This record gives structure tokens, sequence and C-alpha cells, in this order.
RNA sequence: CGCGGCAACGCAUACUAUUUUUCUCCGCCAAUCUUAUACCGUUGGUAGGGAUCUCUUUCCUACAUGACAGUACUAAUACCCAGGGAAACUGGUCAUCAGGCGAACUGCGGCGUUCUGCUGGCAAAACAUAGCUGUUAUGUCAAUGGCUAUUGGAUUGGU
RNA sequence: UUGUUACGCGGAGAGCCCAACUGUUUAAUAAAAACGUAGUGUCGCGCUGUGGUAGUAUAGCCAGUGAACGCGACAUGAAUC
């Protein structure tokens, strides 16, 4: 047996373009196919972490999938992972809270004055 | 190309205006595989020769259909 | 004669600054008439400078790449204005700060950037209130009057003492001009040829000249201790 | 079994660079890997990222303090200064 | 003691999450073990509207949708108000039916009640409620 | 002509603009685990050819399936969710370690990336024997390891 | 009595001189003790500045996306005394 193969594309280097795996043909003929490549898919601001809920392929080829898969359902979807969207939700209600509060505060004491 | 489980979708399948042919074909544990061709993908549907004498009338009259 | 190593740094070839994986200019926000509050997004290291920065968001988030206190951390609020109040960290002009303390990033001119005390573990201290000019103290000894109107950053700058760490090996300086610009290794003047430095030939390796210069001296003639109101030892005082 | 005597983390240099200077880099190496307490997840895992900045792992945080160790003693000096006055009036 | 019935609350995650709500029948069970308390709320609120075109483009931005779900408390943030009669009670009088199943019966219940909770709208009574709140 | 799940998330939904974020997307070195390909293996087998004074149930060749598309449950590690509520500290790695900012542990949890099996593509092709004058026959099988290497990827550490 | 069988695989020790060390160098007679380096020291300058360059356009270029724990100019050449 020789099972040696040649690259069928014309460039030479091995860029991490040009990177290839053996595959055994119907005929067996041993051949170069090419890597297609990685994708890290949608990391989250905030943190740093993988969302859960879509598949890392290309963003290209994310838009030829459904409108399901492309997202998570609920508000801050494919952004912002859950806790934080929670911490969100937490903090910008008590800030207008108190800021609401604020308001019933400087209507309540400035009324001491006229009583 | 595509494998379709029901017998009763490979016939809707079969009447959309897309298809050119089915193609008849014998395959191992005495099986066939009815090959319906569409312009887009290749409808396979195995079957049991229980079945196999029923599903090729049930197939559309002006369908062409290729013996193997 | 040839133009000789200290000439050529002028025509600037290949002794330009390595100026490609710096993130950006390190200055304050444009003035703009108060207080201003702007959280800390992240701080992040840039090559060459040994401080770090920290980049504001004044949220449209409008950006800021400030250098950086020490005791700063991710998510503190910074607060540029005059009413703000102290914390390391808060941008304030010279009006409002107390004398004899430490501040960092403050500038020449209002509205500027940030001038004199920028460098890892450095600070500008205030002397005293004239009226107009605060008074203050740069790092080497130096007394400067710069108007109130213009800002500082409170409290030193971080990345502090490191010098104090040798580098053992040519191979970390190597590095360490890899970011900065080309200007090392040194070949000392004396050992080159005649032609080529001030110092250089003769049968043995010596500098023959008085080897001290002055500020009337010419291009390619400026080389060696210029300007030496003293020499030697500097026992005392 | 401790296995060099004197020397400690400045084993790696070998026999180069004088003895004076690994006494030097010996305080400092042992500092700069060292893991610190975090203030505000609490948690002990306060790594040195680049020269100024220390990340913690756990946070998710960062904060700027010396080179070789997060407390520079005049920095710490500064937020005294300021706490005085900040106090006083 | 805090979960009654009369309270206001504001989801914390799910997919109606910043969105308000009131507690309905605050309860263990065998459906399901854990702390539970059936809720209502409303999906999109009604937005404001200027004068101009009158009728057609109002009786969009009148309508007010609804939900209703059953909410562990770790995913309810609860809130100083209270409700202030009858009518209260009568919007979570039937319920638990539409959560359980059947499309039919459910959409029953939140075609009902739009128009019966859309009437207090017209009063400017509830008006916190009716309000949404921006991140 | 908007619905399911307590939740992680699932499933059939538009367009213009502004802003914000992500993918594209990134140094070097070291270790562990694992597909694919190659190679060496224990178990057999059948096709043809080579060898033979003697010996060798022998020796050699052959034993294969592309991009692409699908949905089973096995079983992984990462991360997250529900219950659970931890010093007589427990769990875990080759190694460092992890945990009341919530561990062990239970769910026929959620989800991403890999994996095994079963198909479609697919035997109609290709290859090897046997025979007829272009084509007809059989056959390409069954079991299960790698302490070996390279490649892709995963889980991490150090500088 | 021979065996890392062929193939492949350090002769070793004791003095003295120079440069500490890895590294660079006269392409084509010199690879060194020369150059380099870390370490040590001196001098200049707080930006309308300093060290250059550039050339008639009141051109703007380099250090400079810079600010004394810095930039530039030299001399010595690890440590120990």
């Amino acid at each position: 047996v020789d099972n040696r193969y040649t690259l069928r594309r014309s460039l030479g280097f091995h860029t991490i373009r040009n990177r290839v795996a053996p595959v055994r043909t119907p005929g067996n003929k041993l051949v170069a196919h090419y890597i297609a490549k990685r994708q890290n898919g949608p990391h989250c601001a905030e943190t740093g972490k993988r969302i859960n809920g879509i598949k890392c392929v290309k963003t290209c080829e994310l838009r030829r999938m459904k409108k399901n898969q492309r997202t998570v359902s609920r508000p801050y979807g494919g952004v912002y992972c859950g806790s934080v969207v929670k911490d969100r939700i937490i903090n910008a209600f008590m800030e207008e809270e108190a800021r609401a509060a604020q308001e019933r505060k400087m209507a309540n004491e400035q009324k001491k004055k006229g009583k | 190309p595509k494998q379709v489980t029901t017998p009763k979708e490979f016939l809707a399948l079969a009447a959309r205006s897309d298809a050119k042919w089915v193609k008849v074909k014998k395959a191992s544990d005495d099986n066939t595989k009815f090959k319906l061709r569409t312009t887009k993908y290749l409808y396979t549907l195995s079957v049991k020769p229980k079945f196999v004498e029923l599903v090729q009338n049930s197939i559309p009259e002006s369908l062409e259909v290729i013996v193997l | 004669g040839h133009i000789v190593r200290a000439q050529r740094r002028g025509n600037g070839s290949v002794f330009q600054a390595h100026t490609h994986h710096r993130v950006g200019p390190a200055k304050f926000r444009a003035l703009d008439a108060s207080v201003i509050s702007g959280m800390v997004k992240e701080i992040i290291h840039d090559p060459g400078r040994g401080a770090p920065l920290a980049k504001l968001i004044y949220k449209g988030f409008d950006s800021a790449l400030v250098i950086a206190p020490e005791g700063i951390h991710t998510g503190q609020f910074i607060k540029c204005g005059a009413q703000a109040d102290l914390h390391i960290g808060n941008i304030l002009p010279l009006a409002q700060i107390p004398e004899g303390t430490e501040i960092c990033n403050v500038e020449h001119r209002p509205g500027d950037g940030g001038r004199y005390g920028r460098c890892s573990g450095d600070s500008c201290r205030v002397i005293g209130h004239t009226e107009n000019y605060t008074r203050i103290q740069l790092p080497s000894g130096r007394k400067a009057l710069v108007s109130n109107i213009c800002r500082a950053t409170l409290g030193i700058v971080a990345g502090g003492g490191r010098p104090e760490k040798p580098l053992l090996k040519a191979g970390n300086v190597h590095y360490k001009y890899k970011a900065k610009r080309h200007t090392w290794p040194v070949v000392c003047g004396i050992k080159m040829n005649p032609v080529d430095h001030r110092h250089g030939g003769g049968s043995h390796q010596h500098m023959g000249a008085p080897g001290t210069v002055a500020r009337s001296a010419r291009p390619g003639q400026k080389l060696g201790l210029i300007a030496s109101r003293r020499t030697g030892r500097r026992r005392g005082t | 079994a401790r296995r060099t005597k004197k020397v400690g983390i400045c084993g790696k240099y070998g026999v180069r660079y004088g003895a004076s200077l690994r006494k030097t880099i010996k305080k400092i190496e042992i500092s700069q890997r060292k893991k610190y307490p975090c203030a505000f997840c609490g948690k002990d895992s306060v790594k040195r990222n680049a020269v100024g900045i220390w990340t913690c792992t756990k946070c998710g945080k960062a904060v700027a303090g010396g080179a070789y160790t997060p407390t520079t003693p005049a920095a710490l000096t500064a937020r005294a200064a300021y706490k005085r006055i900040r106090e006083a009036q | 003691s805090l979960l009654q019935a009369g309270r206001f609350v504001v989801m914390l995650q799910g997919r109606h999450a910043g969105k308000k709500a009131v507690v309905l029948a605050a309860y263990g069970t065998e459906d399901r073990k854990f702390p539970y308390a059936i809720v209502m709320g409303i999906e999109k609120y009604p937005k404001k509207v200027t004068k101009d075109m009158p009728t057609e483009v109002l009786v969009k931005k009148t309508q007010v949708k609804l939900f209703v779900k059953a909410v562990n408390f770790n995913h309810v943030m609860l809130t100083r108000h209270n409700v202030k009669e009858d009518f209260f009670k009568k919007i979570s009088v039937e319920k638990v039916v539409a959560a359980l199943k059947d499309a039919p019966a459910k959409k029953a219940l939140l075609t009902e009640y739009a128009a019966v909770l859309r009437q207090k709208y017209l009063n400017n009574k509830m008006a916190w409620f009716f309000k949404p709140l921006q991140f």
C-alpha cells in the first residue's frame, strides 16, 4: 500500500484555512478533505460566560436557520444570561423605587411646614 | 437525501407537481426502496414485503416509474 | 565623518514608536461646563506604558481612557466635577482639593488631557493656594504655578515599584523595548572608530577630549555630558 | 522533603546572575504569584493579570494595585490622608 | 405571611421577566413539590396616545394583554403595594383551570378579564400597575 | 394573525432607524482525555496468487463507503436551573482545587460540544475472483484491544 | 569469557591567563581576550520645553497613542571585597 495523498487546492502552505484530514472514499482511495473553521458562538457581556440554547455556527449560516433557534425567549435573550438579567430587574426597580419614594418623601416632608 | 418513514407522507410528497420520477429497487433483507426524486431532495422509503404490493398502486399514475 | 547615531534618531525610519497594539491616547474627557458620575467599565493594560488605564463610561455611552490611580476597582463610580467629594478615583479642579496631598494626571492648561504625574507610582504634591494659581510640586522636585480651574485625578498612579525588581537577562530587556521603540542595544562611543563617533579611535581605548560640552555645541558635537554644572559622585546635598 | 536549603523560588535561575540579585528577586517573585484575599466576593483568589492589574477569578472583577503586590505602602498612606481630611469638616 | 392575595409582584426570571403581576392563591402539593403561588399579570402595556386620530388608533393602544402562571416564590420579587374590594376577588375567582390546560378554556378567561381589567385603566386607578419599568 | 415549562429553556413569525453587545477574533509553552487516519495487534474466515529435496493447516495481496441530511437511547465533561442545606468538614484531579455569593446528592432536569449504535446517500457505483461474447454469477464477513504516532477537538494549568 | 557484537554513542584528570554567563561579528585568510548584555554611576530637560531632522511652503516630521519609576546623552561592564 501507499496511503499518501496530495492537497487539491492550489495553496501550498499550512495556514488555519488550509488544513486537511484524510478520508476513505467509496473507491478505496485516501484523499484530502478540508476542515471548516471552528466557532466559539455567543458569549455574554458581564462575567463572560457561554449562553445556552444556541449553536455555535457561523452567524451567516445562523441566518439560514429558523428564527426560533437564533434566540432565547426572554428580555435581553441573546446578550445577557439569566442571573445578570435578574440583577438588572432588582436594581432598576429599586433605583426607580428609591427615586419614586424620594418624590413621595419631598412631597411629605414639605407638608409639615403648613400644619 | 432524506428518508421518509410513513407510507402516507410519501404519497403527499409524490403529488406536489415537483417530482419527475420514482425508482423501484430491491435491497438487503428482501426489502425495497421507493426513491422519489424532487427538485431539491431525493426522498427514500424503506418497506417490508408485506406492504410492497399496495404502495406501487398507491403511487400517482402520471409520475413515471423506473424499475431496477 | 558620518552622521552619528544621536543625529540619526531624527530622520525617523527605524526609530519610530511601535504603536500597533497600543489601545489609545490616555486623557480626560473635554471640559464642557455640576458634577458627572462615571462607571469604570474595566481596567486594562496597554503595551509600553507601565501604568494601567481605566476605561470610564459617562452614560449613549461617552467613553474616556483615563489613567488609573491605585485602589480603583471595576464598577466603581468615579465623579468628575467641582462638587464631587474626596475619594481616590474622583477628578476635581485644584480650587477644591486640600493642600499637602498626592494627586495624579494633573493638567497644565484647562481642558487639555493631563500632563504632569502620569507614570506608575508617581504623584504631584500640592504646596498651597495663591489665588488663581494653585502651586504644585512635581515628582522631580520642581515647582509649578498651575491654574485652579484645571483638573487632576486623586491619589497615586497604579503599578508602583516596577524597577524595584531587576531584569536578570538581556532577553527581558529585548521584550521591554519591543513594545516601546528601537533604541537598544547601545554600542558605546569609545568602541567605535573615529569617523562614527567623537570618542572613537586611538590605539588604546580612551576618550582623550574633555568629554563635557556646551549648549552652544552643534549637531554631531553634542555627545556625552551636556552642560554639566557638576560631575562625579553626588555626595550629600 | 524540602530540596533546596537556601534558594527557594530562584532555583530556576541556576548558578547565574550573582548571589545578591537572587536574594532580591526571591522576595518579589514570591509576592507576584501569591493568591491574595478579595474585598468584594471575599474569597482568596486574587491573582496578578498584568503589571498594575489584579484580577479576582471568582468575582469576575479587577483592581488597580502595585506592580508586584496589590497594596503599595505609599498608596495605602494616601487613603489615610484623604480619610482624616474628609472626616474633619 | 407576606404572600397574601392582595399584593403586587415583579417577575424575576422566565419569559415574562421584568413584567408586573398580582398574587391570587399563595400555597407543597403532590403535583409539584415546592412553594408556589398562582398569579395574574400583563404582557403588553397600554402606551400613551395623543388625541389626534380618534377611535381607531386608540382602541389598539387601549387593549391590554394578560397572562396566568403557577410561579415559585424565588422567581417573584415582592412589593410595597397592595390592592385596595370585590373587584380584586372577581378576577382571581377562576384561574386554575386555565393554568392547568386546554388553551380554549384558558383563552376564555384571558379574553374576559382583559375587558374587566381595562375598565380600571379607564378610571386612572392602579396607576403603578399598568405603567412599565425601564431597565 | 402567540403559545408551553416553577425554572434552566423549548416551539411557526415582520420592517426602518438609533444606540449597545456578540460572533468574525487571535501570543507562546506544558499536561491529561478522545474521534478520524495510519500502523501493530490478539480471535477466526474466503477469495486468488507465490513457495515446496525435506519442513511450514504456511506466505503475500483483498476484506471498502464521500460531501450532505436525519433522531434514538446509551455516556461523557463544561455551564446553568429546581429541590437539598453541609466540621466527626465533605466532593474531586495526572496536577493546581471547589463549596452557605449554596457543596455532596436526587431529577427518566435544561443546554452546548464531542461519542457509540442505527439508517438515508448506498450498491445501481467501485474493487476481487469465476465463465461467456459487451454482460451474467457469487463475494467484499464476524468479534475487540492498543502501553504506538500524527491530526482535529475537549478539560486545564503555567509564563 | 564473548556479548552498547554491525549501525550509532564523552578520552579523563591537575594547574595558570582573559571575558562573568545565553548571545553578536570582518559574505570571500581573523569567531577572539573584540562587540553585546544585566548590574552600577554621572549629566540635561517640566512641553511656548529638550535631543534631532527638514527646507521655502510661516511645509510639519521623529522621540510622542509620550510626561521624571519618563525621554534623551555618555562611561563602566554579573556577584563578592
